[PDB]
RNA sequence: GGUACACGAAAAACCUUACCUAGACUUGACAUCCUUGGCAAAAUUAUGGAAACAUAAUGGAGGUUAACCGAGUGACAGGUGGUGCAUGGUUGUCGUCAGCUCGUGUCGUGAGAUGUUGGGUUAAGUCCCGCAACGAGCGCAACCCUUAUCGUUAGUUACAUUGUCUAGCGAGACUGCUAAUGCAAAUUGGAGGAAGGAAGGGAUGACGUCAAAUCAUCAUGCCCCUUAUGUCUAGGGCUGCAAACGUGCUACAAUGGCCAAUACAAACAGUCGCCAGCUUGUAAAAGUGAGCAAAUCUGUAAAGUUGGUCUCAGUUCGGAUUGAGGGCUGCAAUUCGUCCUCAUGAAGUCGGAAUCACUAGUAAUCGCGAAUCAGCUAUGUCGCGGUGAAUACGUUCUCG
RNA sequence: CUGCUGAUAAGGUCUUCAAAA
């Protein structure tokens, strides 16, 4: 869907943080709100805490999740069972 | 909350798509006529008062 | 001695030029064969209706200019134009034409859509419960 | 509670066979306001009648409509329970209109190929007093004859 | 004698009609009082804009009224004017509703 | 039921527009439409004691002309033209110093048969705790004595401070509201009472307009002289 | 309920936004009054940052402080917080139905009656007769706009097959003439006429009922909050989902599906736009690039006509759903945009009890345009034209 | 020309005033 000449998209604050934490050996979860950022190849191996709307859900990216959007692996609304009206 | 929203609308945002058109007389956000910059319920009042030149009732 | 007529119908003007000739009428619409201009859906008889019952053996050369409307509207316009030009040749046709009422503007035009209505006169579905 | 009788528009003579019934049945088989399509259907059916019956299409059509054309109508009048029917003589105009409506309705339901052949074969079948519109006319006639008793009381 | 302005195409437009006719009358009167051959004050199709507004403050979208605004338009082209006509034209004082679109 | 605005129904047929200008673009059309509203609202809400019947605004590419018809223009004039400069500076601040202002005060002749000032007097009397029956009766009798046709006054709201809203109407003379030829002047005002808001609507009939045309003529400003200045 | 349910909302990804989570602020994001100086606010570049905001930069238009930029400062600002059963304003409904009243007079102990009922005629309490009533006001009608014929004015950017067309003024239709019957209003028929008896459509909506709707367009009495129910920002939400109803679109098909050629509109809109032509691409579109501030240039008309093919099947119908590759807008398209291509191919073969709209260019049907709009499964709303029907015997029944 | 056809929770606003112009 997204254009070709435009390419992918990251907020680049996430990109700077990812580069820094990749150069650092003792990585920890990266608390990010940018659900719009796509998972770049350099992201692989890190763990992110994405703001689902209320809390920060931890997602561990792999060599496979590369390409999708960062917030796509976390939800925003929860529904599990209805109740009988009558 | 209406005064703060009016003032924020006058103030320029940091993104182009952030900008929306509010009525200039009142502060109504939806149903704004860009030709006149006035919402429908104030356009009716101005037209009935004769403020807008050339805006007469239509018979078709 | 040519004759000129101006008919109208459903917002479609017509300019009909009647020329006296004795080598077949050879009706012509907008420099094109009527059988090709119209869908030839027998609407030709509609425009010939005032030129059939009285006469077309007089072999009037027909020069028609129509700009506007569809094809039935255009046919009605040229019918009215032919009649009105015929009023300029031997006004005795005026009585017979008036008898069957081919010399009156139809006056029927499309109404304007009204707000709250799905059209000129249709109304939304009404639910009571 | 209207106390006004509606006007009537001209029927217009047909510009091919000079028979108004042709224009009437064209308008009856009209759908989506397509005069050209309706006229094509009728004239193709009449040409098929030429090809089959080897007789005059207008004469065959008149023989069909006159035979299908009913005589009595049963008007529903409820008083306490169900409805007791009332046989009344119909005007000629409504008689012809009902004949054409039945012809078209039973023509657009037959099992055959293109509607051209559909209506053509329906007309040729109704020309010999054996058809579906014939069955409809027979049914209403028999129902009126059964309920002949209440003909005196209408309203 | 000189001209200095060939084919001066004055174009008039206004929300009001009668004021437009009066202004065109004054213009043609002055330009005939001076030696200029006016082509003619012809009319052009009037652009009509229609705005539809719901009457009610809250609900009942069905009840809505309409308003119109017409931009009446006239055309008038002068062949040769010269200073003798231009100086007289300077003192016309067209009313505010009328709008000029002089094209030289 | 609901009735269309008497002024709005007659505008563009037998009534000219209170603001007469043609803007450049849609962006400027809103600014010019709001500035005139601010000016008129200023003249009406404040400097009320002068009985300003109506203010008309006339603008070109860059020049603003204001015509203020008032019954007692001495209050606008002030003591040796004092408040005149104050209101001039107020208008200049409202529109802009870059434009040229042409304010013009006009004494309105035969003020009594003007719905705006009749309604303003009604609202002032209501706010001053004057009894309503007496107030409307005196206003109606003075309007009729002024020599006009029927006048209809509708006063609605929390009447006399009551907890249940009522409405009181006085029609005295023929007021054809469906007729378009009639010269009907309609005004509406809000009396801000200690118990809330009272709405006063005054229709006044001033004869029939038998001369076809979009006015372009004064309306009950002409019986005496209508010549006051402050212009250039 | 009728009078809510494609309604407020004529555009919810961010903003809108009023909701939730979280990070920040306190005479405040905005304003006045006062003691007081103006030698700023913006915008942008750095670092910290989810962004609010902080520390440094160019220290800025100007006009000496005019507006605004400040300090001090307490009155206060602020509230889409409650109460539409405290209100103004605006609106729905009975209903464009024909009613609602008043002054004087008279009748009655009185509420009250008369006029307004009675006979004719209308859409009408429209009008005429009668009459203890005589008059009057609002409502009805006409005056207003537009369509139907014509004259005149004007001929470019229309026409230029020469009188269309556009828009100012005017003529025309007035029960005006005639026959019938009625006291008279008036009703019906005929003539001429483009138009005949409210010529078609619109605007126009009486007193009042429903304590009808709106404190969330706006204004406002009263109550409530005042380092928080006020303010800024980031993320989520208004798009959920066993279900039920309303309004619409698409279909179940040969009056048709697909392909090719091709004829005929009106109205409207356009300089962050309409986009002609050309090149590229299976296509959405991209690049180049004229023309147009517009009767000049642009916004492909479709149904329709002809020809070819399918041959009555869950199909060359039907397009839902689903996977993949791309286009555009936008900081950003996952929650949550739409378009194109490829691929898959749910239901559905005319829909139960029961209901809706419509009396001519109407219903049905086919396209075009505009408003809000960066973009939008608006199939919604407001408009325009093309083709273009059937029926009305009558008020027994049904709702009002 | 006589089918059938039953029910509808409680309390409630709304006239302030003529002294008079
Ligand atoms: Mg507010
Ligand atoms: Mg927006
Ligand atoms: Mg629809
Ligand atoms: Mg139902
Ligand atoms: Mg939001
Ligand atoms: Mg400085
Ligand atoms: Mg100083
Ligand atoms: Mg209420
Ligand atoms: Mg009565
Ligand atoms: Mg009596
Ligand atoms: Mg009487
Ligand atoms: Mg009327
Ligand atoms: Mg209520
Ligand atoms: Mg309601
Ligand atoms: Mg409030
Ligand atoms: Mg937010
Ligand atoms: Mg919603
Ligand atoms: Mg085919
Ligand atoms: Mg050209
Ligand atoms: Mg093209
Ligand atoms: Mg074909
Ligand atoms: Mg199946
Ligand atoms: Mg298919
Ligand atoms: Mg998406
Ligand atoms: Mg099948
Ligand atoms: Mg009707
Ligand atoms: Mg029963
Ligand atoms: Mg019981
Ligand atoms: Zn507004």
């Amino acid at each position: 869907s997204r254009s070709a000449k435009k390419g992918a998209f990251v907020d680049a604050h996430l990109l700077k943080k990812v580069i820094d934490m990749n150069k650092q050996e003792k990585k920890r979860p990266i608390k990010t709100w940018s659900r719009r950022s796509t998972i770049f190849p350099e992201f692989v191996g890190n763990t992110f805490a994405v703001h689902n709307g209320k809390t920060f859900i931890n997602v561990y990216v792999t060599d496979d999740m590369v390409g999708h959007k960062l917030g796509e692996f976390s939800p925003t609304r929860n529904f599990k069972q209805h109740t009988a009206n009558r | 909350a209406k005064k703060s929203l009016k003032v924020k609308q006058t103030r320029i945002p940091k993104f182009a798509v952030r900008a929306y058109t509010r009525c200039q007389r009142c502060g109504r956000a939806r149903a704004v006529l860009s030709h006149f910059g006035v919402c429908r319920l104030c356009f009716r009042e101005l037209a009935y008062a004769g403020a807008i030149p050339g805006v007469k009732k239509a018979s078709w | 001695q040519s004759y000129y007529g101006l008919g109208r119908r459903k917002s479609s003007s017509a300019k009909v030029y009647l020329t006296p000739t004795q080598d077949k009428g050879k009706i012509t619409v907008n420099r094109r064969d009527p059988s090709e201009y119209f869908p030839n859906k027998l609407v030709i008889q509609d425009m010939e209706q005032p030129l059939d019952l009285t006469d077309l053996k007089k072999n009037f050369d027909i020069n028609v200019v129509v700009k506007g409307g569809g094809f039935t509207g255009q046919a009605g316009a040229i019918r009215l134009g032919i009649v009105r030009a015929l009023l300029q040749f031997n006004p005795e046709l005026k009585k017979i034409l008036k008898s069957k009422k081919l010399t009156t503007r139809d006056k029927r035009v499309k109404e304007r859509k009204k707000f709250g209505l799905y059209g000129a006169r249709r109304a939304p579905q009404f639910t009571k419960r | 509670m209207r106390k006004n009788r509606a006007p009537k528009r001209t029927v217009l003579p047909d510009p091919v066979f000079n028979n108004t019934l042709v224009t009437r049945i064209i308008n009856v088989i009209m759908e989506d306001g397509k005069k050209g399509l309706a006229q094509r259907i009728l004239y193709g059916a009449f040409d098929l009648i030429e090809q089959r019956t080897k007789e005059k299409p207008l004469t065959v059509f008149e023989r069909a409509v006159g035979n299908v054309m009913p005589r009595l109508e049963l008007r529903v009048r409820r008083i306490a329970g169900s409805n007791y029917q009332v046989p009344t003589e119909v005007p000629q105009d409504r008689k012809i209109a009902l004949a054409l409506r039945w012809i078209a309705m039973f023509a657009r339901k037959r099992h055959e190929k293109t509607m051209l052949e559909k209506i053509a074969n329906e007309i040729i079948d109704a020309s010999n007093n054996t058809g579906a519109a014939i069955k409809k006319k027979d049914d209403t006639h028999k129902m009126a004859e059964a309920n002949k008793a209440f003909a005196h009381m209408r309203w | 004698n000189a001209v200095k302005y060939p084919e001066l195409k004055i174009k008039l437009e206004s929300y009001d009609s009668t004021l437009l006719d009066l202004t065109t009358k004054k213009i043609v009167e002055v330009v005939k009082g001076v030696d200029v051959k006016i082509k003619g004050p012809l009319p052009l199709p009037t652009k009509k804009e229609v705005i539809t507004i719901i009457r009610s403050p809250h609900v009942d979208k069905a009840s809505r009224e309409q308003f119109e605004k017409n931009r009446h338009k006239r055309l008038m082209i002068l062949v040769d004017v010269n200073q003798g006509a231009i100086d007289s034209l300077k003192r016309i004082k067209i009313p505010v509703g009328v709008t000029l679109r002089f094209s030289k | 039921g609901q009735k269309v605005n008497s002024n709005g129904l007659r505008f563009g047929i037998n009534k000219n527009w209170i603001s007469r200008w043609t803007a450049n673009s849609h962006a400027q059309t809103a600014k010019w439409l709001i500035e005139d509203e601010k000016i008129r609202n200023l003249f009406f809400v404040n400097y009320r004691n002068a009985q300003v019947s109506n203010v008309e605004i006339e603008r070109t590419q860059a020049t603003v002309d204001v015509f203020v018809y008032a019954a007692q223009p001495a209050f606008l004039i002030g003591s040796e033209n004092k408040n005149i400069q104050k209101i001039t500076k107020q208008i200049k601040q409202i529109i802009g110093r870059t434009t040229n202002l042409d304010l013009t005060i006009n004494e309105i002749g035969s003020p009594m048969l003007s719905a705006r000032i009749i309604a303003r007097d009604l609202a002032n009397a209501i706010e001053a705790r004057v009894p309503l029956r007496t107030a409307m009766r005196q206003s109606l009798i003075k309007v009729l004595k002024a020599g006009a046709n029927g006048i209809k006054v509708l006063v609605s709201g929390r009447l006399n401070g009551a907890e249940i809203a009522r409405d009181k109407m006085y029609i005295e003379g023929n007021m054809p509201l469906s007729t378009l030829r009639a010269d009907i002047d309609y005004a509406l005002e809000k009396a801000q009472t200690t118990y809330g808001v009272i709405g006063v609507k005054v229709w006044i009939n001033r004869g029939m307009i038998y001369t076809k045309g979009l006015n372009r003529t004064p309306a009950h400003i002409l019986h005496p002289q209508k010549k006051q200045p402050n212009r250039q």
